[PDB]
């Protein structure tokens, strides 16, 4: 429950 | 790394990244779009140098990327990404990189990326991808 | 447009 | 193969699967939840049948997964889905199959995969996840 957008985020690939 | 995270904008018009043929990806920067505009995204980049330059200009908003895929494995020996390759609607930019250890891939059926976050220190160490409709 | 809801879709993995 | 598309729903209950140790998955098929209530999926089955099956039984709404990842190969000409693995936020669930060939994983970092399509005919030949907040 906030004002930030939120979108999907898919990842990470890589380091931990 | 330093840690870096463009958020989410409209799209990309752009990218910009450089890598070493012996070790990995280095830099990382994009254009994005918002809202009709290129947002210029800060360029982020290696610790250190040597790395051959790449730009990705796209026909934005006709070409649009539907695949980011690439290698991750060890250099000097922390976890990195070796190797990216992105595949439009047009055309396939890549590999860059070295294309040895895990490979992975991302292919979007519907949805565009609209955002990198990630971390980079001489190596691009690990990225993420906003996705949006 | 159309009457139906949209949902972004990551894929395939597998035969190509 | 039989293409398959579920489409989308509120989340994931329950996923119920199969495969063989010599060749690959078989039988993918879900229980969603839609708005608070399981929603049976249809049950994609092989052409063939003898599959070891597995029963995954998440702990809705609080358990969800948050990696799915596994290999693609060759089976008798054939490229396939040959494993997976799923990790939901309290524990690994496989890996189921057989890990040989060419690994793939789709983490996710924010969002719920929330449907699944794709297309079996011997094995599972691939499939797709649709993605939503
Ligand atoms: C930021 C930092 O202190 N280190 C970076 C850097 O690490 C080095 C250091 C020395 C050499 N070398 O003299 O050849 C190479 C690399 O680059 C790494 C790969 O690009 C990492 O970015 C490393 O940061 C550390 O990364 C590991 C991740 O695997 C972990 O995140 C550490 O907390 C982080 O400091
Ligand atoms: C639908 C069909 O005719 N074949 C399926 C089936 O194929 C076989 C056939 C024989 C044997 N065998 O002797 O042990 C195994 C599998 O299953 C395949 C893998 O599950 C494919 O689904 C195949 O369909 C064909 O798949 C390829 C993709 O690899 C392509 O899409 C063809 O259009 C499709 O017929």
């Amino acid at each position: 429950q906030s004002g930030i957008s939120q979108t999907v985020i898919v990842g990470p690939w890589g380091a931990k | 790394g330093k840690a870096f995270d463009d958020g989410a904008f409209t799209g990309i018009r752009e990218i910009n990244l450089s890598y070493n043929k012996e070790t990995a990806i280095g830099d990382f920067q994009v254009v994005y779009d918002l809202n009709g505009s290129p947002y210029v995204g800060q360029n982020h980049k290696s610790f250190i140098t040597g790395f051959t330059p790449v730009k990705i200009s796209l026909d934005f908003p006709s070409e649009y990327i539907m695949e980011v895929s690439g290698y991750t494995g060890n250099v000097s020996g922390y976890v990195v990404v070796r190797s990216l390759t992105f595949k439009t609607n047009k055309k396939t930019y890549g590999p860059y990189g070295v294309t040895s250890g895990t490979p992975f891939n991302l292919p979007i059926e519907n949805g565009l990326i609209v955002g990198f976050k990630g971390s980079i220190g001489y190596w691009l160490d690990y990225f993420s991808m906003y996705l949006s409709l």
